[PDB]
């Protein structure tokens, strides 16, 4: 069992930067990979990207990919995704997701951090 | 006798024929759910499988026909498993638990091997033919370890690898294979960790391993995939199948596997118990946990004191030893909702309370001979007088102090009365006496009176769930959970003292345990102790343990000792209660319902 605790995220301009943290807890020995995703109020859950817990392998949605920039820290056990030009289009809840070797496909979820681009 | 493929996904074992392809079927198993290790006993031709979700250990023969779980217990996830297939014992590593066991292919003689310094051990691989184990530990700065196969000679052997997994053993080649998780590599060794190269540094993210003749088999989570390729330069890959999403483990089922030999295959050792591989290609007795080791080096012996501690769910057995035993959790089955205990040292036996089911239960340690003693009535409390063989128990029901034999015969009911609420209780027949607690509305009270129920007085009035005992100190002890204290005296009554009533929080239940005084409290979830000498102080025995309900000190029961008392040699003559004098002569005495003849020593009726 793992849990996941998202932070960062807010009112941001159009156009500009904001970088969303995501810590884990618990048997993060057995993170095999850790996923973004977010809820728009009209669109179901979409895919950001992804990072292996020892951040040698990494994948980026094309929505997002050469401005998102998902990472590790160099010791902590959290996530960042450093999300440049932000646009309207990207105004919505955002969750981070676990994957473990063990049980598998069993995804642990957080609650998500609110992020919205004004315009 | 054609080699294949087996591995773990979900709830399917599944079969892969390596040349061409035959039998591409799922193995036909009942109730799995996430099936995750696996090995193999290619001569009994049965598969052995753990799972997360069931937090069990399995075995089924190849056509799923004697599906049984050998281990389910003790065990919070146990990622790793491995057969040594010579002394046919199970061996499997818990990250919960942070601990790797040994048992046998049946399952009895549960052992702990390594406890101490253990970060998480996962992969698992066994040499019985040269008496080694090595496994991976994915804590901090992970590593591979090696050791006996009895937990001795535990050395480091690869310590600059990242999490490692699906370690497996070339036996003809004599050299080591794992995967790095971290680099997302496959790498190989030889048995020293020395001559150290990297097979496939290119694939997308290798989880589970094994090797088979020339060509290397493993699982990829990215690609989804089990592919081979050429175990010494690694390439010739081919993708065996693909769509298959987190394969948690993967093997060869062949018998050219499973070769070799040591004195446990022969002859078991000679061992008693447990018969564990040791270097070079020897062995060494084992023994189930908590029991040690004779002169002779092949046969076990049980402990003779320890504790035993109950919550709601499970019955767990202490044992104070230099070495620092872990607890273990007694397999007794249907245990729902646990509110006593207590322990017959004679014949060796345990008994307890089971509130949901509303009965008094009794059973070996290791799980065998279930006997109901009793079965509306609510028992509360329950002691043994271990030379009447007799049971007193309170009813929280009819509120009533009865005793019951060991059999299940009553011999009847000893306290009874209008306004009276008897629940604690705890015999002392070395004197003849017992006592107990009786709450009564707005006046609790903690009494005694004799074995039969008369001389009943009243000991402690003011000033107040659980009653200890012990004839050596001359001491009882009892805790309040209202005022969430606790306090000793002596067993006439006087030197009403308290003990250390701060940081307490529910107590619930106290032993005396050689020279110190254990208690549990049940809301912080700990236990304690005291020291009864006033040299060590308070100390915390263990920490952070839900929904206890008891606990229950056992010392060795001297024989010599025991045949001294007269109410042991056929109850000194009595039908029913034999008493004990000043002078240490016997008197006997009987139930409410019965009254004592001519011969002083039968009853009956009157009219
Ligand atoms: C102290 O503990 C003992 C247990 O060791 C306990 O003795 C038990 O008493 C009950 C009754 O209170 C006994 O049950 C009875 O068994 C007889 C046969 O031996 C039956 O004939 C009885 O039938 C009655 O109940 C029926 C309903 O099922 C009625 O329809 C019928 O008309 C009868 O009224 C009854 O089932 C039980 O056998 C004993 N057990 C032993 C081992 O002796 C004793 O009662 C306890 N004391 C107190 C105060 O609770
Ligand atoms: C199909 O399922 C049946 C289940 O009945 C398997 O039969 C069992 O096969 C094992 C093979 O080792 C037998 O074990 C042996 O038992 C004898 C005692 O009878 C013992 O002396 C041996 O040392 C060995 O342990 C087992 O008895 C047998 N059970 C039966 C016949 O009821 C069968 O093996 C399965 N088929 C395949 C291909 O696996
Ligand atoms: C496994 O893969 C290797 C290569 O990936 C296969 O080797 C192939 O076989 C030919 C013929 O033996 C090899 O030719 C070589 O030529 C060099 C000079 O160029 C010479 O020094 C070698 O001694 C050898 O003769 C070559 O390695 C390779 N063929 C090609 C076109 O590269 C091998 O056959 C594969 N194994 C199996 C079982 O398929
Ligand atoms: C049962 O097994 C135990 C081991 O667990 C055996 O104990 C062994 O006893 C011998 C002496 O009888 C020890 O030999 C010693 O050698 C050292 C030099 O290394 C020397 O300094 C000592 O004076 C002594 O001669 C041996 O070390 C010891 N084994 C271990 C592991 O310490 C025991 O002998 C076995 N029972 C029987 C009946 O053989
Ligand atoms: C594997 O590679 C070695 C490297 O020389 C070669 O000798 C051997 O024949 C190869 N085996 C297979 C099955 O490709
Ligand atoms: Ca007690």
């Amino acid at each position: 069992e793992v849990q996941l605790q998202e932070s960062g995220g807010g009112l941001v301009q159009a156009g500009g930067s904001l970088r969303l943290s995501c810590a884990a807890s618990g048997r993060t020995f057995s993170i095999y990979t850790i996923g973004w995703f977010r809820q728009a109020p009209g669109k179901e859950r979409e895919f950001v990207a992804e990072i292996t817990w020892s951040g040698g392998s990494t994948y980026y949605a094309d929505s997002v990919k050469g401005r998102f920039t998902i990472s590790r820290d160099n010791a902590k056990n959290t996530v960042y995704l450093q999300m440049n030009s932000l646009k309207p289009e990207d105004t919505a809840v955002y969750y981070c997701a676990a994957i473990t070797y063990t049980r598998g496909i069993y995804k642990y979820w957080g609650q998500g951090t609110q992020v919205t681009v004004s315009s | 006798p054609e080699a294949f493929l087996l591995f773990s996904r979900r709830a399917d074992i599944r079969r892969i024929s390596l040349e061409t392809n035959n039998n591409n079927v799922a193995i036909p198993l009942t109730g799995v759910k996430e099936a995750s290790a696996l090995d193999f006993d290619v001569t009994d031709n049965r598969i052995y499988w753990t799972d997360i979700s069931l937090k069990t250990i399995s075995r089924a023969f190849m056509n799923g026909s004697a599906l049984e779980h050998v281990v389910e217990f003790g065990l919070d996830y146990p990622e790793g498993m491995a057969v040594d297939w010579l002394g046919k014992n199970l061996y499997w590593a818990d990250t919960g638990t942070n601990r790797i066991e040994v048992s046998k292919l049946d399952g009895q003689h549960r052992q702990v091997l390594v406890w101490k310094d253990l970060d998480s051990p996962r992969a698992l691989a066994l040499d019985p033919a040269e008496g080694f184990m090595y496994w991976t530990e994915w804590g901090g700065k992970p590593k591979i370890d090696r050791a006996a196969m009895d937990g001795s000679e535990r050395t480091t052997l690869v310590p600059n690898v990242g999490r490692a997994n699906g370690l497996t053993i070339d036996y003809a080649k004599r050299r080591l294979y794992w995967t790095d998780l971290d680099t997302n590599l496959i790498e190989s060794s030889n048995m020293l960790g020395l001559n150290r190269e990297v097979i496939a540094d290119d694939l997308p993210h290798p989880f589970g391993l094994t090797q088979y003749q020339d060509y290397i088999y493993w699982t990829d989570w990215s690609r989804r995939s089990i592919e081979r390729a050429n175990k010494t330069s690694g390439q010739n890959r081919t993708i065996i199948q693909g769509h298959l999403d987190y394969v948690m483990d993967i093997l060869v089922f062949h018998s050219s596997r499973q070769s070799g030999w040591n004195e446990c295959a022969s002859s078991n050792g000679h061992c008693s118990h447990l018969c564990l591989a040791v270097p070079v290609g020897g062995f060494v007795c084992g023994c189930p946990a908590h029991y040690s080791l004779n002169a002779d080096n092949r046969t076990c012996s049980a402990p003779t004191t320890f504790l035993l501690f109950s919550q709601k769910s499970a019955i767990n057995r202490m044992v104070i030893d230099e070495q620092q035993s872990p607890d273990i959790i007694l397999p007794i089955h249907s245990l729902r909702n646990v509110r006593a205990i207590d322990y017959d040292p004679l014949d060796k036996q345990l008994y307890w309370i089971d509130s949901r089911q509303n009965m008094i239960r009794k059973a070996q340690e290791d799980g065998s001979q279930g006997f109901t003693v009793v079965v509306e009535i609510q028992p509360y409390d329950l002691s043994i007088d271990i030379y009447s063989r007799y049971i007193y128990w309170t009813c929280e029901a009819t509120n009533v102090i009865n005793v019951t034999r060991l059999d299940g015969r009553s011999v009847g009911v000893v306290l009874k009365g209008e306004q009276d609420r008897p629940r604690a209780v705890v015999v002392n027949p070395e004197k003849g006496y017992m006592y107990f607690t009786n709450l009564q509305e707005r006046s609790p009270k903690i009494e005694r009176a004799a074995l039969d129920g008369t001389e009943r007085e009243v000991l402690f009035f003011s000033g107040l769930i659980a009653l200890a005992l012990d004839s050596r100190l001359g001491k009882l002890f009892w805790a309040d959970s209202d005022l969430r204290r606790i306090e000793s005296s002596d067993l006439s009554g006087a030197n009403r003292i308290v003990l250390e009533d701060s940081n307490i929080l529910q107590p619930v239940g106290l032993t005396v345990f050689e020279n110190w005084l254990y208690w549990i409290d049940k809301q912080q979830q700990m236990i304690e102790k005291i020291d009864m000498t006033g040299r060590e102080g308070r100390t915390k025995v263990q920490a952070r343990i839900a929904q206890l309900s008891d606990i229950h000190a056992v010392k060795e029961l001297n024989l010599q000792e025991y045949r001294q008392h007269p109410c042991a040699q056929d109850n000194g003559g009595c039908s029913h209660i034999c008493l004990v004098k000043g002078d240490g002569t016997t008197r006997c005495s009987c139930p409410m319902h019965l009254v004592l003849l001519q011969d002083e020593l039968s009853c009956g009726a009157a009219a």
